[PDB]
């Protein structure tokens, strides 16, 4: 939320789902991580 | 370098050479010599301007008039027809049958959606359309996102289908009448007669995206014109998508303004700037909203959100009474996604009794909460509307026009008046036309008062085109020279008709597409703006036609007489006319209709030959065999009779001609006598002359080729050999030195062109006009433009016997007014013949402007087409040079000096003539350049937008507008 909350501000039209702007959705995004699950996909769009 | 009056003497030697050579051989004193000797062929019939005015404004009245009956009756039936219509849902069972314009008339096709069934029509080919056409029913324009085959649309073609018995009953009244159509607020078009839509959907690979609520002739009897306002969110939670989104929206909305609605655009992000350089409410023509859609475009989003100072802003701009406004519809519209304060404080006071309307759209996909942009929205008696994606922005900011008409079908009958539309370029390829609107309603149940909850909303819009030709057939200038014309104006000083004006939209800006970002298929819209020309930029401006300009725009009449310089008609000269202007309004409407004339135009020839032999012998003269006794001759593409059309091949279309009147007597009882008897007239008295006085010299020395373009079209060039080089308009009523030799006293010369492709310079030569200037009664008539092409090359001759070929001490050249060189004594200047001189030197010239010897007035050409800059044609502004002389002083000594160098140059100007001789120092004795001072249609983009609206032109707005009724339901959003 601090790192990544706020900033996936694209000025794109697709959707990035595992986001990090609420809380309980934040939540989602690391649990996805753990699982290993598209992981690098979540990686991606916090480097651009 | 020799003496003031060694020039004065050797100049009245080369004057007098080349007027006696035009004098002589062109035949000026004959030609007016053979008007006067019959005095009996013809009659002298005066213009009265203020009775063709008057007559003219008339058959526009009862045109328009004859247009709007046909709108009342398709109205009432529309408003009947639908209140006994049953809302069925049962398609499959009762198939609707229809023609769906743009789809495939082959007919193995058969797809046969559910619901609906098609007809193959058979399409005859038509004039007055210039395509195929059926005349048995009306087509059906569905846009391409709208499913056809809904419920909602399908019980359209149900109810609507009972127009073409009132469209067929229109067209049997009167067979003239174009496009009838019914506008859907569903979204669907019918129109009469049906053809093929011009994009059909997928058959090509060009898309359609037409929508009949977007069109402009839809928007004007949909709803009251308006003063708008966009406020635009410009907090940090919209960058992103939704930031994206609004830029869009925005651009959009604008779309559906016009002229006759003001608007401005302002956004906040805790302070509200406004996004561009106006500050009020501008008139949101083509222009300014070009300006307002470049702005939109550019904008960051950052910071705190405040709808507090927003609408403030907003409410202030909407309050400033100082500047022009439509003052009807006030309504602020606010793009933004989310609100967690209602600002309930403002709209208390700033709108206590809601006069104002608000509109909130929730745009792009986000979390943020809704309900409070609702609740502006519902207290405010505006709407709300969502935006999540593209494609959903082309319904949503065109839907609001159904909130707008909502006070204006609670106003019943008076509410139903028609209004014509500014001239546009028609959907279907017809030309320049307006429409002429009026709406419908939806009356279900009036009997008795028993709904009314879908009651207030228009059906649609109904409208009928008439075409500019239509009009232009009202407004008759044969009579009148080729100088006279008339001049059409909205209450909005656009003018609805014009010589200048043209089928090419009015450009704004300097066209910029990148080439690197356009995909190889995938086709983007065309384009859809009106065609506003200006009466003060169809025509140079002065301040005694901004007083004529306004004075015809408030309703009044009268004449005006003054003196003035009309453009030419290539763009090369200016030309100081004496005018006459007159106008009057057309009662039924709101234009006021004018008149341009010269005064010598005051009076006319009427061909009075009625004899059997005389028509005959005057009729074989313009036979193309017989060519080589009388001359190449032509004939302007007139609409003679209604049978021979004309052909843009002249050949073609005299032999057309001149077939018809051995096949048939020129009585012609569906044809006009007099147009064409004039021009037998006239055929007559150009071949007296080039039987009785040119065909005796029959080569003069200098003289290349001889002509006598006069009034009739017939234009006459001596030798065939020389009529192939003929390269002007065979139209005598479009030629340009027609019209300078008209307005001049003396010779006039014609500079070649530089470059380009043809033969136009040795071969044909510089050519020498001059009106011919008869006296009847008493009474000035100018029937003819008697001419010459001149040989270049015998002219040097005479011209070089100070100056010597291939002179180094100093240079000397002759230059007609508007700065052209004609002829030069270097032959490195002659070769490049027909150039503007401040291009081959161009700091002489520079010097000369500022002697005084010669004036010149840019101008705006709003209509013109030019390559794109990186950043196959667009439209653009151009801007354009005229040079002229300013100073009637004879005689102009000096020296121009460079820096380290003088030069000594001597003009002086030969009398009863345009040219001008000047001897100057050669130019290799002073390196000099200043920068090279070049007219031409020069690319560019002007005048800036901000400094005309801080004083906008005079303008005069509807008088009666439709808002706010006390009774509107303002309980739906
Ligand atoms: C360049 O200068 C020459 C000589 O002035 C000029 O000449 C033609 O010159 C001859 C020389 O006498 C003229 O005779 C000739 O004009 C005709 O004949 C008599 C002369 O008085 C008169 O009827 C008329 O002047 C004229 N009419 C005729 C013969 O039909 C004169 N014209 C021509 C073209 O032969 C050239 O025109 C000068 N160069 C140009 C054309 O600018
Ligand atoms: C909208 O579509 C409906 C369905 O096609 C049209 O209703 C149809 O109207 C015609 C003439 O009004 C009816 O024909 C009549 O049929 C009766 C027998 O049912 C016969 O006695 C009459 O002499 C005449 O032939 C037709 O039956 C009727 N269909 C139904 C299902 O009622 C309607 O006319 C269309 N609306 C418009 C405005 O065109
Ligand atoms: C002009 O106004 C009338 C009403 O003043 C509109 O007619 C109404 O159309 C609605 C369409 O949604 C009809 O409602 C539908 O009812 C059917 C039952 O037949 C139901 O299945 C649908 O779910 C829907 O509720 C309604 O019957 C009808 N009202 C009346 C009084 O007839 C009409 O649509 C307006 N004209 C146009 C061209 O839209
Ligand atoms: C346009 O309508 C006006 C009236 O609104 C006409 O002005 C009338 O002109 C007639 C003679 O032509 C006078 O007898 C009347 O007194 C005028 N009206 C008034 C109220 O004074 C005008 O002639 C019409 N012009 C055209 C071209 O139709
Ligand atoms: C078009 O050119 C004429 C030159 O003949 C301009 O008229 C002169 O304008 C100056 C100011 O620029 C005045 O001082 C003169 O009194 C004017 N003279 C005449 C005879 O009118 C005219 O202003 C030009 N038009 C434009 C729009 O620049
Ligand atoms: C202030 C801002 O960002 N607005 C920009 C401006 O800076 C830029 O000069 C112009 C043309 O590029 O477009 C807009
Ligand atoms: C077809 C052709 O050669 N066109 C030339 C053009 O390239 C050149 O710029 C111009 C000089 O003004 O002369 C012409
Ligand atoms: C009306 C006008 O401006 N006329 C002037 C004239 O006074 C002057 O003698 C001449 C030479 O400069 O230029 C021109
Ligand atoms: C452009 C030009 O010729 N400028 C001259 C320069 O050549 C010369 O050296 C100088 C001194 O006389 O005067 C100046
Ligand atoms: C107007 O309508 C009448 C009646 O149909 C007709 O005689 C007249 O020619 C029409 N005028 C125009 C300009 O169409
Ligand atoms: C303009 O009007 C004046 C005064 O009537 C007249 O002398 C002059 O000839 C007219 N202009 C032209 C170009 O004829
Ligand atoms: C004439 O030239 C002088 C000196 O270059 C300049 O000051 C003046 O403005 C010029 N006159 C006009 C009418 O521009
Ligand atoms: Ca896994």
């Amino acid at each position: 939320m601090q790192l990544f909350g706020g900033r996936y501000d694209f000025e794109d039209t697709e959707v990035r789902r595992s986001n990090f702007d609420n809380f309980p959705q934040a939540l989602i995004s690391v649990f996805q991580v753990l699982t290993g699950e598209d992981w690098n996909s979540v990686m991606y769009n916090g480097i651009m | 370098f020799p003496s003031a009056v060694t020039i004065k003497s050797w100049v009245d030697k080369m004057q007098e050479d080349l007027v006696t050579l035009a004098k002589t051989a062109s035949g000026v004193h004959q030609l007016v010599d053979i008007y006067e000797k019959y005095q009996d062929l013809y009659t002298v019939e005066p213009n009265n301007a203020r009775q063709l005015v008057e007559i003219a404004a008339r058959d526009i009245e009862k045109l328009l008039s004859n247009r709007s009956k046909a709108l009342v009756r398709l109205a009432l039936e529309a408003e009947k027809v639908q209140a006994a219509h049953q809302w069925r849902e049962d398609f499959a069972s009762n198939e609707v049958v229809y023609y769906n314009a743009k789809d495939d008339l082959d007919p193995e096709k058969n797809d046969s959606e559910p619901g609906s069934q098609r007809i193959k029509p058979v399409f005859i080919d038509d004039a007055n359309f210039r395509r195929q056409v059926s005349y048995q029913h009306a087509a059906v324009h569905i846009p391409t996102d709208i499913y056809e085959g809904s419920t909602i649309v399908l019980n359209e073609l149900n109810w609507t289908s009972a127009l073409d018995d009132v469209f067929k009953k229109n067209r049997e009244e009167d067979p003239s009448l174009l496009w009838q159509v019914f506008g859907s607020a569903t979204g669907l078009a019918r129109y009469y007669p049906a053809s093929p839509w011009v994009d059909n959907s997928r058959t090509p690979n060009k898309i359609d995206l037409y929508d009949v609520r977007r069109r402009p002739w839809y928007i004007q009897g949909a709803a009251s014109p308006k003063d708008m306002l966009i406020l635009v969110d410009v907090s940090g939670s919209v960058s992103g998508l939704t930031l994206k989104l609004i830029r869009t929206s925005v651009s959009e909305m604008l779309e559906t303004l016009s002229d006759d609605d003001f608007v401005n655009v302002a956004s906040f992000n805790s302070n509200a700037q406004d996004v561009s350089c106006f500050q009020h409410l501008v008139q949101a023509n083509v222009r300014n909203k070009k300006v307002l859609k470049d702005a939109v475009n550019n904008i960051t989003a950052k910071g705190i959100t405040d709808y507090k100072k927003g609408f403030s802003f907003a409410f202030e701009q909407l309050l400033n009474y100082n500047v022009s406004r439509a003052n009807c519809n006030k309504i602020i519209m606010l793009f933004t996604d989310g609100g967690e304060e209602r600002a309930q404080e403002i709209f208390a006071k700033y709108n206590k009794d809601k006069k104002v309307r608000v509109f909130t759209f929730s745009v792009g996909q986000h979390n943020y909460d809704r309900g409070p942009i609702q609740w502006m929205a519902c207290e405010n008696k505006g709407y709300y509307y969502e935006i999540p994606s593209i494609g959903a922005i082309r319904i949503n900011t065109q839907e609001y026009l159904d909130v707008l008409g909502r006070p204006m079908v609670l106003a019943g009958d008076k509410a139903k008046q028609v209004q014509w539309t500014n001239v546009y370029l028609d959907a279907l390829e017809l030309g320049l036309v307006i429409t002429g609107t009026l709406p419908v309603f939806n009356i279900t149940g009036q009997f008795e008062n028993k709904t009314n909850l879908k009651n207030q909303l228009i059906l649609g819009v109904m409208g009928v085109d008439v075409s500019l030709e239509d009009i232009k057939r009202l407004t008759p200038r044969f009579t009148l020279c080729p100088n006279g014309y008339y001049f059409a104006i909205d209450p909005n000083g656009y003018v609805l008709l014009h010589p200048n004006l043209q089928p090419k939209p009015i450009g704004v800006g300097i066209p910029t597409i990148n080439l690197r970002k356009r995909r190889p298929n995938v086709q983007n819209p065309k384009s859809q703006e009106p065609v506003t020309l200006d009466f003060l930029d169809a025509e140079l401006e002065n301040d005694i036609k901004v007083e004529i300009r306004n004075k015809m725009i408030d309703g009044e009449s009268g004449e005006k007489t003054f003196r003035t310089l009309v453009k030419s008609q290539d763009e090369r000269y200016i030309d100081k006319g004496n005018r006459t202007y007159t106008w009057t309004p057309v009662n039924g409407t709101d234009y006021s209709l004018a008149l341009v004339l010269p005064t010598y135009s005051f009076y006319y020839i009427k061909a009075k030959i009625e004899e059997t032999i005389t028509q005959a012998r005057y009729s074989e003269t313009l036979k193309p065999d017989n060519f080589e006794e009388s001359g190449y001759t032509f004939l302007a593409p007139r609409d003679y009779c209604s049978d021979l059309k004309p052909s843009d091949n002249n050949t073609e279309f005299l032999l057309n001609f001149n077939e018809f009147i051995d096949r048939k007597t020129p009585n012609n009882p569906s044809c006009n006598t007099d147009l064409i008897n004039r021009v037998l007239l006239d055929a007559g008295f150009t071949n007296e002359l080039v039987q009785n006085y040119w065909s005796k010299q029959k080569n003069i020395k200098g003289v290349k080729a001889r002509f006598v373009v006069t009034d009739g079209g017939i234009t006459r060039v001596y030798p065939k050999e020389a009529g192939e080089n003929w390269q002007e308009n065979p139209e005598t009523y479009e030629d340009s030195f027609y019209k300078r030799s008209l307005d001049n006293d003396n010779y006039v010369f014609t500079a070649p062109y530089f470059n380009k492709s043809g033969p136009g310079a040795y071969e044909s030569g510089i050519m020498v006009s001059k009106a011919v200037e008869i006296y009847i009664q008493g009474k000035l008539l100018k029937p003819a433009v008697v001419g010459i092409k001149i040989d270049v090359n015998s002219w040097i001759e005479n011209f070089t016997k100070d100056c010597k070929r291939n002179s180094d001490v100093m240079d000397c050249v002759i230059l007609d007014d508007g700065g052209f060189l004609l002829m030069a004594n270097h032959d490195d200047y002659t070769n490049q013949i027909g150039r503007f001189f401040g291009e081959i030197d161009p700091s002489l010239m520079r010097h000369l402007v500022n002697i005084s010897v010669y004036a010149f007035n840019k101008s705006y050409d709003y209509q013109s087409v030019c390559e794109p800059g990186a950043a196959s044609k667009q439209s653009c502004i151009t801007e354009q040079t005229q040079y002229f002389f300013d100073n009637d002083s004879k005689s102009f000594s000096g020296v121009l000096d460079c820096g380290n160098c003088s030069r000594i140059f001597h003009v002086e100007k030969l009398m009863n003539t345009n040219l001008i001789f000047i001897m100057v120092e050669s130019k290799g004795t002073c390196p000099c350049d200043t920068r090279l001072l070049i007219q031409a249609e020069q690319t560019s983009d002007g005048p800036d937008p901000c400094d005309m609206v801080k004083q906008p032109r005079y303008r005069k707005g509807p008088d009666v507008c439709f808002d706010n009724n006390v009774l509107e339901d303002y309980t739906d959003c």
